[PDB]
């Protein structure tokens, strides 16, 4: 009734939380629940949209302003637009992030720093490296009476940057038609006569199979290698021909720029930042000072 | 006869033997019970390249802290192999057998991150995939290394890019002791072949 | 004869004309080359763009 | 901006038929940014000649070729900001240039060496 | 699949027949990625279509 | 709904890092990834070579100078060529290494040794036992008008030694051709006048299945047992007949000899040095003391 | 060569001497023997009646 | 093979498609030693290319 | 993509070293080898007789 | 044979080929109690014959 075991002495290691952090796998984790079969359904009509929202291709398929530049009457053919914004004609491919602002608080100062993402921007933070194809619609606010050529040329590798103690900006010095002339570079030259926009795809060109998501994380006179290892190059926009304008209309036009990604791969999920991935609550007061999360591991 | 300086290209082989290989099978299977015919192999067993590994508390550690000390040294396969070839690719493995002899608090436990290479702990989060023992109940850590790459072979060379592979953060919360074991995934393997190096014997300190 | 990552001294046909682009040599025998064995492309330039020429 | 190519080397000797000599032509890729245990310079003759290489006697080989691979570790050699080198290629004795015992201007051999590109690529 | 463990992989995977490059920007129904409609797809209601025993405590 | 258990109680042993020195099996590593399915694709085209170069017969066949001799008019008939180098005339017919030299530092005297590696003596290093095929090149430096023959006969069993207090190198004394009488042995008579070289291969012959790794390792006055057990005998490059030479050539030929092995087995993968493998690191200056690695298990 | 686990972590309880007082299961008690697989055999001729 | 293990090794053996001596000096191509084309060969790309339910968290 | 456990709770007992005295049973013996299939061959000519 | 284990045994048992009674004094030959030749029999061998990935370390 009671016959003797055959079976072998199993080998073994006492871990539990094997694997915890992958997305695939059986879970350990109890259900405080009646049934352990406990499934919720599908999304028929929970959420307002059958789409599956949180595919990649979605978020850093929906686009944002990066930039809005201003294009006067009196900006020089072959120079930069750089009135306006922050980055002022100079547009860095990439998913990350490139422009940042510096908030500063006295009472000795912070000087805590703040970013601009997109929601690719928002995605690639959560990865250390990237490989994507960039997207831009550069869109011209104007009428039927501004005129002008405009060139939108890609040139590979590192931008041309004015590096300060907290920031990074562009150099419009060296971006000119003398020093960076546009002849042996991509571009697309649009007439402002009718049309106001086109939408400029960069497909992934390095000699890296993938780019860093650090970007302007941290990016300054010292430590300025990874934001130019976390894109592929830089899109200038610069006059072919000055903006044409009568005095009946605007002696200035807006150059709205939308950001988005295509045919994105994201390699491993921990960031390359020196710290954890950090949203911005705005404080009520600009004397309060921000957030700072605790990392200490004891 | 010609004046000439040539090559006939001319081999002999003594002794009238038999057939090499089966003779190696006939005594492998008398004296070995194996054939080792690759050395990708060896970086997949794992072999040790400290048995003593002491850390402070409340420190991440990167743990090429003791692989830049290692490799030079050439005790392990993937040090001594890795001087006869100049690429790699593929991740790795480590296998931290404790060795702690006392007792510091009730609840030892280890933990380890990801952390590109050639950076410091001060320069990277402690998020992203982690793995967690205890070494009162597993005094066996065994993680595993990615190839978290931006490039298809890393060169066993300094470059001017850094932090374009992953590799290992190792925390404590206690002063530990470890067996450091290591090697290569699934995947590691060895770039395309150069010379040897020399070698280091015996060391005879003698009285002059 | 089979060995790897040298190519040992030999002699060859006693006659050889190797034409590059535009330069050509004669040598008295046929050198004595050294290839990479099974080559690969371990590069990605032929799959960024297409190679320009001076056209 | 980006090229891909693979480097091919021609040596022309030339040495009357009274000397002998040996030598070897062998490539180290990375030798400048290696380790020193890890070059061709600092290890040992049955080192270097473990290298990739082509054996070059006067009276045999009067002419060797030879093809280094592209030894970049990156997708590409960048022609703009990147200005490194990546494989050295070194040119070794085996044995001296034996001749007459009489010092003559004529125990002697000239070298020449040539170079160009092959399985090249340039994009962007 | 090429495996060297005898089980390829940690669960068993179902199929989908969405039709879509999963990281393109092509909006794709998330229908199609799980189908699990009230029906006998899910494991309890099943069960209680069934009537089994286990329902009633048997 | 809850039914009971009819599993028996199972055997067991709590071993974590069963076979973590074994080459096959399933291991309990815990990749820090997001798939466990983590895969490195093939080496389609990630070497600049689709060959497998780490295979021993690809290593152990690359082919490497362990001799240069000189060959001058005066040696003598049935006499090994003993200028040049270390092991002058006899070749140990083997994988391991038979050639070392010491580095002294004063300071007392240290006394470090050094080896000189082929690619099939720094993978036998890594074994403790050797079964192969080894296969010489003898390549001579001459011209058109240089002629001589050459003796290369194979002698089984022990090496006539000299033995150093650090060192130990080859008898010639022993090895003339009154002594060691070329007849008995298999050998090949090689023709100067216009051929140069001839490649020689020894089939592993011995009374052992396998023969040891250590080599030179450790071996002097006291410890000379391991060096004779770990190769099959030696080639002696004698002459026949003087070298022949007109006063218009150089008086002296080279005599380059290269080592490869092939029909290769290895039998376990530890060695039986004293020590473990160490590669050499060469000091700056000569005054500079090497490394030595801390083998202290505590 | 040493591929990775794809097996699940495993519950469990530490009890010894599960349904010892049952009739009817695998026993886990070793047996001081040279054989596993040690079985008497049948009552054929070992006692008065069959 | 003959063993007295229910399990005759520790892994499933994948084949090779090479014809060549192991440990021989004749130049073995790695390609064929494994076989892990971009193609449903490894795991997950298979699973992409099916598009299963996991690779979108179901 | 991260299912839960439908496993029972295994019940145990941590001998190691059951039936070490039996002469048949897969032996927990770790060998120190290269392969886990280290298997010596037959006695062909090992031993003067066969 | 008559078991009450799922398991009738703990090894898996290989035939032998060899027609003596194991305790008699008849003089029976060792290479009919076991086969192991030089062939497929054994594992590893026959791994190196198949060349399967796993000897070149895939």
């Amino acid at each position: 009734s009671k016959p003797r075991n055959q079976n072998q002495v199993m080998p073994y290691q006492n871990v539990p939380g094997w694997g915890y952090s992958l997305y695939k796998g059986i879970d350990m984790s109890v259900p405080l629940a009646y049934d352990p079969n406990n499934e919720l359904g599908d999304l028929r009509d929970v959420f307002p949209s059958a789409v599956d929202e949180m595919a990649i291709g979605y978020v850093c398929g929906n686009p944002a302003i990066k930039h809005v530049l201003t294009w006067s009457t009196t900006d020089v053919v072959q120079n930069p637009i750089s009135n306006g914004d922050d980055w002022g004609g100079v547009i860095p491919v990439g998913m990350p992030c490139y422009s940042k602002t510096i908030r500063a608080v006295k009472g000795s100062t912070s000087k805590t720093e703040v970013m601009d993402p997109a929601p690719c921007e928002y995605v690639a933070n959560l990865f250390s490296y990237w490989r994507a194809t960039m997207c831009y619609r550069i869109t011209v606010v104007k009428t039927a009476f501004h005129t002008g050529r405009l060139e939108i040329f890609f040139e590979p590798g590192s931008i041309p940057t004015v590096r300060t103690a907290d920031n990074l900006g562009p150099d419009q010095t060296q971006l000119n038609g003398t020093i960076a002339p546009s002849d042996n570079n991509y571009k697309y030259i649009l007439d402002l006569t009718n049309d106001t926009e086109v939408t400029i795809k960069v497909p992934y060109v390095s000699n890296k199979m993938f780019m860093k998501t650090v970007g302007i994380y941290g990016a300054h006179d010292e430590d300025n290698w990874n934001f130019d290892e976390s894109f592929t190059g830089f899109l200038c926009i610069r006059p072919i021909t000055k903006l044409m304008a009568p005095d009946t209309v605007s002696q200035k036009v807006s150059i709205v720029v939308w950001k988005w990604a295509e045919d994105v791969v994201v390699v491993e999920p921990k960031p390359l930042t020196s710290g954890p991935t950090q949203v911005y609550n705005p404080p009520a007061v600009a004397r309060d000072l921000v957030k700072q999360i605790d990392v200490s591991m004891q | 006869i010609n004046l000439s300086n040539k090559t006939d290209e001319n081999t002999i082989s003594f002794f009238d033997s038999g057939d090499p290989e089966r003779m190696n099978n006939e005594a492998l299977m008398r004296g070995c019970g194996e054939q080792i015919v690759n050395l990708r192999p060896l970086l997949r067993t794992f072999r040790t390249i400290n048995d003593n590994w002491s850390l402070a508390a409340n420190t991440k550690t990167p743990i090429t802290d003791l692989t830049n000390t290692a490799d030079a040294e050439g005790r392990d396969y993937m040090s001594y192999l890795s001087f006869l070839y100049r690429f790699y690719r593929g991740g790795r493995r480590y296998k931290f057998f404790n060795t702690t002899p006392l007792k510091q608090s009730q609840t030892c436990y280890v933990r380890s991150f990801l952390i590109p290479r050639n950076y410091t702990a001060d320069e990277i989060n402690t998020d992203g995939p982690s793995h967690i023992t205890y070494p009162v109940i597993n005094p066996v850590h065994e993680v595993e290394v990615p190839f978290y790459s931006q490039y298809r072979k890393i060169p066993i060379a300094s470059t001017s890019d850094k932090g374009y592979d992953s590799s290992l953060m190792y925390y404590t919360n206690v002063g530990t002791q470890q067996i450091v074991a290591r090697a290569g995934n699934d995947d590691f393997t060895f770039g395309w072949m150069i010379g040897t190096p020399q070698l280091q014997g015996i060391t005879k300190e003698v009285a002059n | 004869t089979n060995v790897h990552n040298t190519k040992l001294a030999s002699t060859s046909a006693e006659n050889a004309i190797e034409k590059e682009q535009i330069t050509t040599f004669h040598d008295v025998e046929t050198p004595n080359r050294i290839d990479t064995p099974m080559a690969q492309d371990t590069s990605s330039a032929r799959s960024m763009d297409d190679t320009h020429s001076i056209i | 901006k980006y090229l891909r190519c693979d480097v091919q080397v021609k040596i022309v000797l030339n040495a009357n038929p009274f000397i002998a000599g040996r030598l070897y032509l062998a490539y180290s890729p990375y030798d400048d940014k290696v380790a020193p245990e890890r070059r061709i310079i600092y290890t040992s003759r049955a080192g270097v000649t473990g290298y990739p290489g082509v054996e070059l006697d006067f009276q045999l080989d009067n002419s060797v070729e030879m093809t280094i691979p592209y030894a970049s570790f990156q997708e590409a050699y960048d022609l703009v900001s990147g200005n490194e080198d990546f494989v050295q290629l070194y040119l070794f004795t085996i044995a001296p240039v034996l001749g007459p015992s009489a010092e003559s201007a004529n125990s002697k051999v000239d070298l020449s060496v040539y170079m160009w590109l092959d399985n090249i690529s340039l994009v962007i | 699949p090429t495996s060297e463990n005898p089980k390829i992989g940690p669960i068993s995977e179902v199929a989908s027949g969405v039709k879509t490059a999963a990281n393109g920007i092509e909006r794709i129904p998330v229908l199609g990625e799980i189908a699990k409609p009230v029906t006998a797809a899910v494991k309890w209601f099943a069960d209680i279509v069934g009537g089994v025993a286990a329902i009633f405590g048997w």
